[PDB]
């Protein structure tokens, strides 16, 4: 206890007085809009918060940044020493196309590379597969071969800038290509900073990018994790993600708790190999959204850091402090942005970027004002970077660590999130674990319920959406520059894939694929070394993916 | 006098399903018989289901930007099987001119992002009554 | 004391440990950008703030909203019951022109009217005076006669919407016109909600709109205050302003303290008439900027409310709680906005609007993205309103009162501002008062020093200004719609002024002007009743202003 | 070899002086003899001072948007008094085409918002040397 009980009593007595005197008189003059107000994530909120409301939370649970339980930040110096990475997503056409956008984004002030891939690549298909028709380089960049990655990362010093890949069931193939590229370039692998999203549990739950059944797919994540721990010192093998859970329609509580449920499953799978938690936990990372409820999102980020620290220390027995410090990439909520009055998205994204900064994010993507129309233009991305640069350089928020620390409301909400998160994590365990609940569609049903209640709240006008159900305009003069699809992308991409297959040693590649099946047949062996040899030898993602479908099959809901 | 039989579909590599699951729940709750194709279906798989299941309406949710390739393929298969009288509707996200180009192909309704679920219920009952 | 000294000791011991362990190790890896960081207002900031930093501030000084010293807000229900007024400035051409913009702004969601006047009107001249040439209806609306105000407020229910006038040395004339209009319309005067800026002390200090010497000009403010207290129950006779002090180049401390210095002078002048503080203090109001330092601006607003409460209670002996509750209009900092990359102003204004809301503002004007070019377009004002509407309806910040309350940083900074403000207020008194220091140019010299240091910091690049000294672009395709000046404004305006003078009873108006000199010659008499009769009779502002120059003279620096 | 004599002016009802006070301090500190006209001066008052005070440069700070009315009046008075060889510069805020239109009238420099004070010092020394 930090609050003197003689003062806690005074506070509680004084508020009860104020509720009947000042509050009672004003509610007569003009009542409040709602009998009970709630956050967007459905947590009930008080009219005001005092020190009495946080008296039950010990000051140790707040503490100091870069010190356990890291509520105030994973680093003790945060933005006074190093700003968050301004890392904007880029992805369309061929490697060359996205490489041009990387260069533009870097010239505009981005400090980290983020790459989004097309559907064939995300789904494990080569550009010429029948399932790929009309989808090559459309929603992101096309990667079939290591040759395409060379085009993608042309003139990019991989040892001097970090490179993120938004790749999931076929993440191991892209990581093998990255390693093969780094070797070809004569780089030190332990100097390569980067990330592959890789988190498959959230794919079954929310993003819907999967190739194989749950079990072999988790083993791949495990192989990515174990390989990176032993071979790539500065590499982040996963981003255990909440973003997609939120964007699929979840509440901030479902986002936070379901991501932590996935973390537990992963740690158990990796430690099962005999790898001690402290060999890999320091390098684990997360990915969260910065949604519309300004204070709730900050409370959620601080609660996640505290919950994560407690789980790693208490449940996993971690002894390295870095194993308990949560590091996360953040993206502003794309689901809050509108097609009508699109420039108003600049305001929405400003507030959401600020919540991420106040929340202590390590990396940030700000969405473009053109979010509800198409993949972004250069101008839209430029505006998203200026947004970050204004917060970083003009607002002053970067100079004081965890400035919201101590806030009666933020502290009470941080504590409410923590308890509600643990309560969910407990039910998941009681109900038989993550995998079983994913198989029962339990997570997905909860997400779907929130998504539907959100849709009904938008319809009734109970949830205000400016331009949609509030201040609606009949805009006839909508002028918007849209990023176009280059119709030569498929022809251009297949040409290279066909060439790579023609130029390669077919016999050696086919033999190496047969070796891969043997490595995959042994659950204890790592898939990474041979996939690195395969991509080098001229194997395509499709060659690798298809060969493994023969022993593992495919997943369907 | 049987309930309105709706097939809600997902075509191609598109894994966006938040909107389609919202529409599905909206129609089931409105008293309709709703069939969901599931993710990653081909236009031929989708057309076959619409016919085999003898649906009144085929609802395609698109967010992958493939509408101009998908819709001509769907109609080509529907014409082949004498199923041109099937009400084909679309939803999701696409440019205004894409919405226009698919209506010109034979799509009866295009109800995109922010369409309140009641408007979807109403349009379907309206399209079924018109025929 | 609220913090248990056994815990305060622990906190201070733990931080000293953290400064040498975690902090010491990280500063080796990567040092901080600065040896000592400061707010924009030059207050030094710590790396982080703990409960120990605020232990010396009693919890009574934080307390509850709508309860003394009102640090947390002047009302106990704030935005859960009534949102701040979204009150956008409008002013150009003739009354009819600005009336069209009022209607547009109302249709876009503005909840209060704000009016900016042209230079002739601000300076006390009629549109046809030689000093007015080329300035009629250019920088704001032209008001010469009550006839123009009828055009200005045509089809506007003055009893159903509040009307603000950004009028200063000639504020009494515009207030007389407003009263005359309300009477003509058959409205109850005690139901008229509105404001005249009127604060002349800040005009000598910063805005530079003056007609007469300091002494007779303060007497007019006093007459506005005393008349309103006895005749206009729902009217705000003044907005004691800090905005212009800041915009003239002051620090947030100079802004806060110099505005409070002006308040003291005004209260002394009004109470000198035998009017008790509680007869007028409840109706006094302020006007502050929301500058670029996100947290400093919030701390400043809370400090101002606390300082104001303490002054009114302790120094003036106020007994009515409303006399101690500071109510304020806020405008985002126009001086932070740029001509290069102008759309980026949307981001700047979003953060500044949020600081005002978190700061507990009663009324807010958000600037247009076109601030550095010209008076705003409809689209620019529409975007400024959407900004406010997103914060109010989508962010959730409106549902919890003083959400930053308790924040170790905001609380410590609020307390630092309070002490530094009192320290300045003390020097002003020691140096002989406001008027004497205005006559010595003391306030103005301090403002000018900050303004010059800001210019030098922008030049060196020590103060980052995106688009100006950071991420500078050679934009060749600048497309911006600019609000145009109608060249028929002067002709149209003089036509009406000439007509009003022609149609009136010249003999009766001239006699009433001679009566006004006699009323002005008696410092104890109020100028308001006769100015109401004058404007009604067809007198122009120039007729009234010129007549009084004959007995008072004019001011010059 | 006397220091550069600058008259910094304010013309019309314009009460904006933050920029003009910044320029004034910048030039005084650079070693120039600086005269400030004060607020609310007429073009005739301003021209008379420039001549009476025998300044090298007449610097007009404008933020009221009157530049196109003020500048023709200033030149008309300067031509009358045989003072056309006086270096006339402008600063403040105005559209690009206004900056252009005044240069066409005879204004030698237009250094608007965000101009660093060193650039103002440099341009003045440069204009005085050129003549
Ligand atoms: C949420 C979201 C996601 C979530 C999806 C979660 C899920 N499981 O559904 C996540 C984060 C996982 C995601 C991933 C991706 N996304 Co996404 N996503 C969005 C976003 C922000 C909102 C879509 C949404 O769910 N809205 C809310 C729901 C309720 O609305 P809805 O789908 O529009 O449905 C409504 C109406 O359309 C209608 N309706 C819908 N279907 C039907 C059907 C019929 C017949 C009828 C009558 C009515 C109807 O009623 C609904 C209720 O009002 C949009 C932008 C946008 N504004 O659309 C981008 C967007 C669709 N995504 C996009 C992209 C590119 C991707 C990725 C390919 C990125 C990448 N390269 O990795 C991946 C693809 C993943 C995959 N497996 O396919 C692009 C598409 C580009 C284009 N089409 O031009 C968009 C536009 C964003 C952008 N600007 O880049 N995304
Ligand atoms: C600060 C400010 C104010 C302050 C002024 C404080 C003061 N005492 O100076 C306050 C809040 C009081 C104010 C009031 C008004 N303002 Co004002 N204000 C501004 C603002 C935001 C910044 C100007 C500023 O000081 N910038 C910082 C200084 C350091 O820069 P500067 O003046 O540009 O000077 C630099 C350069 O120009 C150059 N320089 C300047 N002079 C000279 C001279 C020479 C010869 C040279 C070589 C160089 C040089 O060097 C300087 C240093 O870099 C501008 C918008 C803008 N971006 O300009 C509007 C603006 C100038 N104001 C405007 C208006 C309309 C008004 C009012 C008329 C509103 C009303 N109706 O009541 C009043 C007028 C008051 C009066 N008495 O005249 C408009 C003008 C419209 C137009 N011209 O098209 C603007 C553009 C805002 C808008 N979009 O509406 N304002
Ligand atoms: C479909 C939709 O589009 C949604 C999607 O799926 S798009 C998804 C896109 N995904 C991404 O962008 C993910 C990005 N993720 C990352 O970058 C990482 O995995 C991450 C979360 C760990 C953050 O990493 P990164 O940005 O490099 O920041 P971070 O690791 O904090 O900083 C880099 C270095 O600076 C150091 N550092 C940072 N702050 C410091 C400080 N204050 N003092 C001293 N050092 C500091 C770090 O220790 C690190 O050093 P190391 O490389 O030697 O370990
Ligand atoms: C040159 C540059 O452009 C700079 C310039 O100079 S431009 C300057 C432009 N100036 C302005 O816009 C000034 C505007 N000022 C004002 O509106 C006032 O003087 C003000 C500061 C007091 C704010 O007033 P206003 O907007 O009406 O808000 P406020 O008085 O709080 O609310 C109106 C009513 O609702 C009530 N209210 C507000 N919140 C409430 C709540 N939470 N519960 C119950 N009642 C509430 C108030 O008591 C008041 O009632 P009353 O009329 O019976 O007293
Ligand atoms: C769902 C998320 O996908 C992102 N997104 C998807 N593809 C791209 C791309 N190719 N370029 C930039 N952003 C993209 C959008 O920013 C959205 O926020
Ligand atoms: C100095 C402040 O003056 C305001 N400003 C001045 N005149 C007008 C007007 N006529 N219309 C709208 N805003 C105006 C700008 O918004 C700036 O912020």
């Amino acid at each position: 206890t930090w609050l003197e009980p003689q003062i806690k009593s005074q506070l509680q007595s004084e508020r009860k007085d104020w509720e009947a005197n000042e509050v009672g008189a004003f509610l007569k003059k003009a009542p409040e809009r709602k009998e009970q107000f709630h956050t967007i994530g459905d947590f009930p909120v008080q009219r005001t918060y005092t020190a009495a409301d946080i008296a039950d939370t010990p000051l140790e649970d707040i503490g100091l940044p870069g010190r356990y339980p890291f509520t105030r930040g994973p680093y003790p110096t945060m933005y006074r020493s190093r700003t968050w990475t301004m890392r904007q997503i880029a992805g369309f056409g061929t490697g060359e196309d996205t490489n041009k956008r990387f260069k533009y984004l870097i010239a505009q002030g981005q400090t980290g590379i983020s790459t989004d891939f097309d559907m064939p690549t995300l789904m494990g298909y080569d550009s010429d597969h029948p399932m790929s028709d009309g989808e090559v380089g459309r929603e992101g960049v096309a990667i079939d071969t290591l040759a395409d990655m060379e085009a993608l990362l042309a003139d990019i010093d991989l040892e001097k800038i970090s490179v993120s890949f938004t790749i999931n069931p076929s993440a191991w193939i892209l990581l093998a290509m990255y390693v093969a590229l780094g070797e070809k370039r004569g780089y030190d692998l332990n100097k390569l900073s980067g990330t592959v999203q890789a988190d498959i549990l959230k794919e079954y739950m929310a993003q819907k990018e999967y190739i194989y059944p749950i079990a072999p797919s988790v083993r791949i994540v495990r192989d990515i994790i174990t390989y990176s721990a032993k071979n790539l010192k500065r590499y982040n093998p996963i981003n255990i993600s909440g973003y997609h859970i939120s964007e699929a329609g979840s509440s901030p509580l479902q986002e936070a708790a379901f991501t932590l449920a996935n973390l537990i499953t992963y740690v158990n799978e990796v430690t099962k190999t005999g790898m001690h938690v402290d060999e890999f936990a320091p390098r684990l990372a997360f990915f969260f959204v910065s949604q519309g409820d300004f204070f709730e999102e900050v409370a959620k980020f601080r609660a996640l850091r505290r919950c994560y620290a407690k789980i790693m220390k208490e449940r996993f027995g971690a002894r390295n402090p870095e194993s308990m410090r949560l590091r996360f990439h953040c993206q502003t909520a794309a689901a809050t942005l509108t097609k009508p009055q699109y420039m108003v998205n600049v305001v929405r994204t400003s507030l959401q970027a600020l919540s991420a900064v106040l929340g202590g994010a390590q990396s940030l993507h700000t969405n473009g004002y053109d979010e509800a129309f198409a993949i972004p233009t250069e101008d839209a991305m430029k505006m998203a970077l200026r947004t970050q640069q204004i917060i970083a350089e003009e607002s002053g928020v970067a100079d004081v660590i965890d400035p919201l620390g101590g806030s009666y409301y933020v502290e009470a909400l941080t504590t409410e999130y923590e308890k509600k998160i643990f309560e969910i994590l407990e039910e998941v365990e009681k109900r038989g674990g993550t995998i079983k609940l994913i198989e029962q569609g339990w997570f997905q049903k909860q997400i779907a319920d929130f998504a539907y209640e959100t849709a009904l709240r938008k319809q009734s006008g109970q949830k205000p959406v400016i331009g949609v159900n509030r201040f609606v305009e009949n805009e006839e003069d909508v002028k918007i520059e849209i990023h176009p699809y280059d119709n030569t992308t498929a022809e251009r991409q297949i040409s290279r894939t066909r060439r790579v297959r023609a130029e390669r040693d077919e016999a050696k590649v086919q033999a190496m694929l047969d070796q891969l099946v043997a490595v995959a047949k042994d659950e204890s062996q790592n898939l990474m070394p041979l996939t690195i040899e395969l991509v080098k030898a001229g194997a395509t993602m499709g060659d690798i993916v298809e060969k493994l479908k023969g022993i593992w099959g495919t997943y369907r809901e | 006098q049987t309930p309105i039989r709706v097939l809600l579909a997902k075509v191609g590599l598109d894994g966006h399903d938040r909107g389609v699951k919202v529409v599905a729940r909206a129609l089931r709750d409105a008293g309709m018989d709703v069939i969901y194709s599931g993710l990653h279906r081909t236009p031929e798989e989708v057309v076959n289901t619409a016919i085999q299941e003898d649906v009144d309406v085929l609802g395609v949710s698109l967010l992958s930007g493939v509408q101009l390739t998908v819709f001509p393929k769907i109609f080509k298969l529907l014409d082949e099987r004498g199923a041109g009288d099937l009400i084909v509707i679309a939803g999701g996200v696409m440019p205004d001119e894409d919405a226009a180009a698919i209506r010109k192909l034979g799509v009866r309704e295009v109800l995109l992002q922010d369409t309140p679920p009641q408007a979807i219920i109403d349009s379907i009952r309206s399209l079924v009554a018109a025929r």
